[PDB]
């Protein structure tokens, strides 16, 4: 008699778009979303079965084994972010609990060597300029092989040289020299600097104030000072602040108001910005900022937060990555009907492992949607690598003196 | 001069004459690559003649013209920019004849970053903001939410000083889509650097726009998210009047949104202490869990967090 599934009930058809009778672009886009996935959402009932979700991992590994070697020339606008493609693939098996081998481990080491800049930071690929989106990339992968040799490939001196070089006198860091900044600078700078211990007292001085001229009206936080509140930006902003322990810094009461309003009544999954269409990589970027706030909120002693659960529907996330964002081929998408990327693969599952994993101090709890075997290793909400990867790339690094001390 | 990369008499690079003294430069991925992309050659060659440029630092005529080609196979890649950049200064390259190539490049690539960097740094060169509304305006005609295309508007009225037409610009477009939630943002970008929102002509102004805006559309969310925004940092509870006229609007023009406004409301209230706590309060929670329970469930956490925030610190207690 009763629905396990949350998108089934015939309670949610009440979610449905209410256009008032004023048809714009943007409802007349988002009424042909919520058509596409309510097909989906019907499907079990029109075809007489029962529903059962199945994450499909072993599609999802032979897409991955395979990527992680060789791309098809769609890849072409990537050829200058080959780092990318190796941290998306990376985590995506760190998360389906898949062991890389020793091989693979060491021919991506090499590769990334390549990609080193001499005066510090990685490029997007051999030869290529130093960009810290590449070098955020490149430290993640390297993180996540966690041997000794992948450690020991980053030049820790240079790449607090070439940090100093992009930092600007309003707190602000170039993304590339001779490029402009951005929100995600500083979270590419603070990340990559915080894991390898190269963090002077003045690096970071004025940056906190400058993430913080980004929030604006909304809640949210844009790429620069006046821009519009996103999805990206906001977790690049939040996560910078939580490594600088700066959170305070923002109005946290208005971030969450606007994330947790950022979550689709309907599709379950989350939309970027107010007002435009639900994608699969902000089931990362946008449910990822809830066990940040979590946390920062905690540090201030509010009495009133949940124990066992994150501040958004976890079970509608997983229903809506799990029933419209896997390609039968393997591989995960931002919607149905899109073409599946390592992108959203890696992004998908992380936000599926933060929708099935809680944990708040001695507090855990998990939340497993569909079959039991769908659960995925968790991931740290700072970094978008495993906590074990965080942990022990954090300690070996704190081995060795900030330059030159 | 140039010979275009779909011609139907386009040549391989390594077919060309004008190129026989300069050995081209394979990109070296080691003996066992990883994410090795399989190449079209159309896209080898270029880059193969590309290497071979910037490693040997030819600033050339030819040089500059493949890095157009380079760029339109590949228009992320900021290495080709940079090379590109210096090219345009050394060879002393007329930097409008390049204004002409970005603006034909954005309209097909609109969504790329590099590209609209690159135009900055002419329009920097040239000290020259002159084609700039009128051009970003064309994008925005073609994608209305364009994030690259809102920020280099912000950019631009920012460093050369051009308000005085933007609010009228933002009021064709809230009426071409009043669910646009880039010309909200751009609306309280022009008022709180021309007049601010600390007036009243201004901001009653504002509030009654709005509210007008959220009587013919009731659940655009945008609309919702601006009021809030204009008022909240004050204090909703500042304007008695209106709770009143919020409660007048909801028998008609319901929804969660308003609910959710009306919880603001009673939470300033609270926290101004107001007359009448648990009178207040209540209203808050029967609400908090009308959201919870019914109206917006996709936020039960959320709205059981906010009503267990509540009475943590607005019951009777001491
Ligand atoms: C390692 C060198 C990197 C050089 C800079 C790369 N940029 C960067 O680090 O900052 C970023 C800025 C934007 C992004 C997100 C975009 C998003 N997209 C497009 C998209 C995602 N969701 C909906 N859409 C339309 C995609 C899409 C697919 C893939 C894959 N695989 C990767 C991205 C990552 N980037 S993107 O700008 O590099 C890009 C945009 C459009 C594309 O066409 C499909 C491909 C890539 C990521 C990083
Ligand atoms: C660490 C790092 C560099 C992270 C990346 C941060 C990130 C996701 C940035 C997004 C930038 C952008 C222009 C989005 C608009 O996309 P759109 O209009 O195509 O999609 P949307 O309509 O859903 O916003
Ligand atoms: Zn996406």
């Amino acid at each position: 008699w009763s629905e396990p599934l949350y998108s089934l009930r015939p309670e949610h058809a009440r979610e449905r778009l209410q256009d008032d009778s004023v048809e714009t672009v943007t409802s007349i886009e988002q009424a042909k979303v919520e058509e596409k996935i309510q097909e989906v959402f019907s499907s079990y009932k029109f075809n007489h079965l029962v529903p059962r979700l199945v994450l499909q991992r072993e599609k999802h590994f032979h897409y991955l084994k395979r990527g992680l070697r060789q791309l098809t020339d769609a890849y072409e606008c990537l050829d200058a972010s080959r780092p990318w493609l190796c941290y998306w693939i990376l985590h995506s098996l760190e998360l389906l609990d898949e062991p890389i081998p020793q091989i693979v481990a060491t021919d991506v080491c090499q590769f990334l060597e390549l990609c080193q800049s001499p005066d510090g930071g990685f490029g997007g690929g051999p030869g290529q300029y130093p960009h810290l989106a590449p070098t955020y990339a490149a430290v993640n992968a390297l993180c996540i092989i966690g041997t000794e040799e992948a450690y020991n490939v980053i030049n820790r001196e240079k790449l607090l040289q070439y940090l100093y070089s992009l930092k600007q006198p309003d707190g602000s860091f170039l993304m590339h020299v001779g490029g402009e900044v951005d929100v995600r600078s500083a979270y590419c700078a603070a990340s990559v600097a915080s894991l390898t211990n190269i963090i002077t007292p003045d690096l970071f001085e004025g940056t906190a104030e400058w993430i913080a001229r980004c929030q604006n009206w909304e809640g949210g936080i844009g790429g620069v000072p006046g821009m519009e509140a996103h999805g990206g930006y906001t977790f690049c902003g939040l996560a910078a602040l939580v490594i600088l322990k700066k959170e305070r810094s923002l109005n946290l009461k208005s971030l969450l108001q606007w994330v947790t309003s950022r979550q689709m009544r309907f599709e379950g999954g989350f939309q970027g910005r107010c007002n435009k269409l639900v994608d699969g990589c902000y089931s990362f970027w946008q449910a990822g900022l809830l066990p940040l706030l979590h946390r920062a909120l905690h540090a201030q002693g509010d009495p009133a937060l949940s124990m066992s659960h994150w501040m958004f529907h976890q079970q509608a996330l997983q229903e809506y990555i799990l029933m419209c964002c896997q390609c039968p081929a393997g591989g995960l998408l931002d919607k149905p009907g899109k073409s599946r990327d390592f992108y959203h693969t890696c992004y998908c599952l992380s936000g599926l492992s933060i929708a099935q994993h809680f944990g708040s101090g001695a507090m855990l709890h998990d939340v497993v949607m569909g079959v039991p075997e769908n659960v995925l290793q968790p991931t740290h909400p700072v970094y978008n690598i495993g906590p074990d990867k965080v942990i022990q790339a954090t300690t070996h690094f704190l081995q060795k003196p900030v330059p030159g001390f | 001069g140039f010979l275009s990369l779909d011609s139907p008499t386009y040549v391989l690079y390594r077919d060309r004459a004008e190129w026989a003294d300069i050995d081209p430069v394979p990109q070296n991925d080691g003996p066992s690559p990883v994410v090795q992309i399989i190449y079209s050659e159309k896209f080898r060659d270029v880059y193969d003649y590309f290497r071979a440029v910037l490693q040997r630092d030819e600033r050339s005529e030819r040089a500059f013209k493949l890095t157009r080609d380079a760029i339109e196979l590949n228009a992320a890649n900021y290495t080709v920019w940079h090379f590109r950049r210096v090219l345009l200064r050394s060879l002393q390259k007329d930097l409008q004849e390049e204004m002409n190539y970005i603006i034909a490049i954005i309209e097909e690539q609109p969504k790329n970053y590099q590209v609209w960097h690159h135009r900055r740094v002419l329009v920097e060169w040239l000290k020259d903001p002159s084609q700039e509304l009128e051009f970003i305006a064309d994008i925005l005609n073609q994608d209305a939410k364009n994030y690259h295309a809102w920020q280099h508007r912000q950019w631009v009225i920012q460093e050369f000083r051009l308000w005085d037409n933007e609010l009228q610009y933002v009021d064709q477009l809230l009426k071409e889509d009043v669910r646009n939630n880039s010309v909200w943002n751009q609306r309280h970008f022009v008022i709180s650097n021309t007049t601010g929102y600390s007036d009243r002509a201004v901001l009653e102004r504002e509030v009654q726009y709005t509210l007008e805006m959220i009587k013919l559309v009731p659940h655009n969310e945008s609309a919702w998210n601006y009021l809030k925004g204009i008022l909240q940092d004050r204090g909703l509870s500042r304007y008695p009047n209106l709770l009143n006229q919020l409660l007048d609007l909801q028998p008609s023009h319901s929804s969660p949104y308003l609910i959710a406004f009306l919880v603001d409301i009673y939470e300033d209230m609270l926290e101004n202490q107001c007359d009448n706590k648990e009178d207040i309060l209540n209203k808050a929670l029967e609400l908090c869990e009308i959201l919870a329970k019914e109206k917006d469930t996709i936020r039960k956490e959320y709205w059981r967090y906010i009503g267990r925030s509540l009475q943590s610190k607005h019951s009777r207690e001491s």
